[PDB]
């Protein structure tokens, strides 16, 4: 392939360097257009530039956490972290979140890889291998109210039972309802007066919920679990212009009040190099 | 107010004219679907797509 | 059930009205039924809010 | 001796000419279609009206002076009134459109000014509060009147702010979109061809707008001396293969 | 070698290798040829 | 098994079943059709909203009496507000239609009555005053309500007197339009197709009414013993073939 | 696979949507007998819901 | 690959794609047409 072709000096009726940009087009003008250039070839194809390259490496996008302690008298297991759950979600954590919002509409499939190490904050003495337990848990599911539930039983819905300290892996389709996810959406459940506005009402994809399946030992022990994403098959439509401000919520464009300028200011004039 | 053989029955009144006779939403996981079979099937899954067939038998 | 999601109402009303011959008399009943057409898709299969428990069972 | 500068686009009953245009964006580089039965899922025969819906409408003016900010309206919502296009939109419960966007602004030789105008797939706008407000029904569903980026905040409305596009983003990077420019020494309008684009095939035309045309000023504009100090800038727009379904009781809007 | 039955498991895909900027730098409705007048 | 007696209608999202149906008349033998080409004079492509228009809408209902003396709907009247029937029906400057009429009523084995149904291409109405008194517009434009003939002589009104057809002509005669008798004993519906019937090709929808459908009670109704003295009598018309030409602004019509 | 075929209006001596459900049986009645269709595919196959997989967690 | 001797061994089975409502939607003894009457 060839980067340039080899071009010499021009005396013509056929300017291809003057256009008007408001027709809406970008015409593909060259270096050969305007100056005298020698054959290079490309050496080059664009790989890593793919979108399934750029969406496919695994981010961040969830870290919570549990605890194994006793439960005894505890009358809200959820909120002593005796187990957790999350309201699944792409949107939170905001590294991938740009990436993918340089898109409309995205369809890709999920490889979830979770990472859970343990912490004992309160000197201690031996420590147990704790088992976590993975559960999905889809809308219009019985929720789990204790650490040790009916619910747990999952008889019908996926779960994964694996070490702290080790990892787990799985993948899981395009579960969308519409053709592919909107990473915007500029409408309504439906036409009330007062019901949110975006996408949120759209990603109903339910929670995640995580417990450790280990009874209590003397002392406390603190599980941090990470949720990592990888989208595979990728398929992307729309391109949109990148995220300038930061974000303030999950599905919503909103942007914070006195933010600071975004494009910095010249250290002298315009004429300064 | 308690389970009955008689909440399957829909009552017709004789000479009313213009008036309604039922109506319900269509939550097929909800409310009077929930517990018929459709109902009680469709509750094993997320996601449901495809036409109903709702039919009347007159007594 | 969900709001996006939500797939409408069914009503029923007299479009004439019921006539019942001599002789007879009170409310008459319709028996309704509900089943799927072939058209129906169900996926990502889940667990059931219609059943629990609080304590294993034994024999 | 055709000329891409002078043009005319006959729909239905309604004719548009220009004598100064500068080509035509097709959205994506696709043209308006019906739904193909491969894409199809809601089993109804849709309602394909025609030419009683697939004609001209020209909105009401505005006026471009020196302190203008910049205008938007959302479609299909800017039509929500127009003659049977709008019935039929209250009417049934799905539809599906593309449309024919014409924006119209003519000075003179002596005036200089420059307005962006772009198409935007799925605007979702940002609530001037910040935190997770949201932005109420009746903001994002201004009618013909659109909404005036150079109006007030309002309480439960989108923000204004014309360098982040209403929503995080820079006006310098909307020319990513499918855009044309208004340069009063070149062009007079712009046109714009808009395909249908969404990740269903027929969806609900009042809970959701599927694109917000949004003309901005770019270059200020500059009247020769002594002039008025101000432009009329009109929108006329046509909805164009437009299919309703789903055809019942008419629906009852917020507000 | 696919070990898994379903399409999702499989690893990433491949380079589309398809690269068509038409559609984002000329989506103008008549053609416009470098070289020749931007307006006629 | 088919029997003369069974029958579905299915037009466009609304199905009608009757299990005691006596036959179905078409008018004259001819079923509806679009408008030829060759028949054409306007030179405006149509507009045809198909299935939006063309389904069944169900007129409220009346009630018949051993009093009653028969009621009266026009059309396109009676229709001038069914869904978007009605809007294209105010927009469009000329439109055209024919219909499929269904009239029901049901009793039992005890009771006798026989309704005569009949359809009368382009009845005049007489004023009651005599003389060249008109009969205004509003009489002659009841709406879904249609006219009772049992009601009192209003001014400006038409005769309601029954033996005479509300024209000079005897209720006997009726027989010569299409018609079909609904006989408690017999029948509990009666249906009439109606292709479009005129002196020109499409017509105004609003200043002329091209058929009148009239429900005569001629023998009596006769409840059983102890038996409600009364019945109600339903009639759902659908549009078919529907066409509307020159589209505007949207008539406004007196009252 | 189609999931609906095309079907316009009907005026039959023929009528799909009356029964009698006192035989036990479920008739096997489509949007198409009583509205009128488009044709429509099934994408589906309804690998989901097959015992094997209902009881094979 | 199977790589165990017995047939217990082997992973799940494979979809039946087999499907046939009639024996539960339709078990009368004489043949009903749709849209022929019900009852004769
Ligand atoms: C946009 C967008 C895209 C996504 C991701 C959707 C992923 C589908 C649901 O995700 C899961 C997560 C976990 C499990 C799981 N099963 C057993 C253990 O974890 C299954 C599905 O979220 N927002």
């Amino acid at each position: 392939t060839v980067a340039s072709i080899s071009s010499g000096p021009k005396h013509t009726q056929k300017v291809p360097i003057l256009t008007a940009n408001e027709t809406g087009a970008t015409m593909p003008v060259l270096p050969s257009d305007s100056i005298e250039t020698r054959t290079t070839y490309m050496h080059f194809n664009g790989s890593e530039t793919d979108v399934e390259c750029f969406l496919g490496r695994a981010a961040c996008v969830h870290v919570t956490e549990i605890q194994n302690k006793d439960a005894t008298g505890i009358d809200n297991h959820r909120e002593a972290k005796l187990f957790n759950d999350w309201k699944i979600s792409l949107s939170s954590l905001v590294q991938l979140r740009k990436k993918l919002e340089l898109f409309t509409y995205v369809r890709f499939d999920s490889e979830y890889t979770i990472l859970a190490t343990a912490s004992q904050p309160d000197s201690a003495n031996y420590s147990s291998n704790l088992v976590v337990q993975a559960m999905y848990v889809p809308p219009g599911a019985p929720n789990p109210k204790e650490w040790d539930d009916y619910t747990w039983q999952s008889a019908s819905n996926p779960s994964v039972f694996f070490k702290v300290g080790d990892t787990s892996r799985f993948s899981v389709p395009y579960v969308g309802l519409a053709s592919a996810y909107n990473c915007f959406y500029d409408g309504y459940s439906h036409d009330d007066a007062e019901t949110q506005y975006g996408i949120t009402v759209l990603n109903h994809m339910g929670s995640m919920a995580f417990r450790i399946v280990n009874e209590h030992d003397e002392h406390k022990t603190l599980v941090k679990i990470r949720v990592y994403h990888r989208a595979k098959h990728v398929e992307a439509w729309i391109p949109r212009a990148p995220r300038a401000l930061p974000y303030t919520s999950i599905g919503r464009t909103n942007y914070p009040k006195n933010t600071e300028p975004v494009i910095k200011k010249r250290k002298g004039d315009i004429k300064s190099y | 107010t308690k389970d009955e053989v008689n909440s399957y029955l829909i009552p017709l009144n004789a000479n009313r004219q213009n008036e309604q006779v039922f109506g319900t939403n269509l939550f097929i996981g909800d409310g009077v679907f929930k517990t018929t079979l459709l109902g009680e099937i469709v509750q094993y899954y997320t996601h449901w797509s495809g036409s109903l067939r709702f039919s009347l038998m007159y007594t | 059930p969900d709001t996006y999601t939500s797939a409408g109402f069914l009503s029923c009303w007299y479009q004439t009205s019921l006539i019942l011959p001599p002789e007879t008399t009170g409310q008459v009943y319709l028996l309704s039924f509900i089943s799927a057409c072939p058209d129906f898709k169900l996926r990502l299969m889940k667990d059931t809010q219609t059943i629990s428990q609080t304590v294993a069972l034994t024999e | 001796g055709y000329s891409d500068r002078v043009q005319q686009i006959t729909l239905g009953n309604s004719t548009i000419t220009t004598q100064e245009a500068a080509n035509a964006v097709v959205c994506y580089a696709e043209w308006p279609e019906y739904l193909p039965d491969v894409d199809a899922s809601d089993v109804n025969k849709t309602s394909k009206p025609d030419t009683s819906v697939c004609r001209f409408y020209t909105l009401d003016s505005k006026t471009w002076t020196t302190g203008s900010k910049g205008w938007c309206w959302k479609l299909p919502d800017a039509l929500k009134d127009m003659g049977v296009f709008g019935q039929n939109m209250f009417f049934h419960s799905l539809g599906r459109s593309g449309y024919t966007v014409h924006v119209q602004c003519n000075a003179t030789k002596f005036h200089s000014g420059c307005l962006l105008v772009v198409v935007i797939p799925e605007h979702q706008l940002a609530s001037h509060e910040g935190g997770n407000v949201s932005v109420k029904y009746t903001f994002t569903h201004p009618g013909e009147r659109g909404i005036d980026l150079s109006s007030a905040n309002e309480v439960g409305g989108p923000v204004k702010d014309v360098l982040y596009n209403m929503n995080g983003t820079l006006l310098g990077n909307l020319l990513i979109f499918p855009h044309q420019f208004i340069n009063l020494r070149t062009n007079n309008t712009a046109t714009i061809v808009i395909p249908y684009i969404n990740s269903v095939p027929i969806d609900s035309m009042t809970r959701h707008n599927n694109v917000s045309l949004m003309v901005i000023p770019i270059a200020p504009l500059t009247v020769p001396t002594g002039a008025t100090p101000s432009l009329p800038i009109t929108v006329t727009i046509a909805p164009m293969c437009t299919e309703f379904s789903g055809i019942r009781s008419k629906s009852i809007v917020p507000q | 070698i696919n070990y898994y039955k379903d399409a999702a498991s499989t690893s990433s895909a491949g380079q589309s290798l398809s690269m068509d900027p038409s559609k984002f730098t000329e989506p103008v409705k008549d053609l416009m040829l470098k070289g020749a007048p931007a307006l006629n």
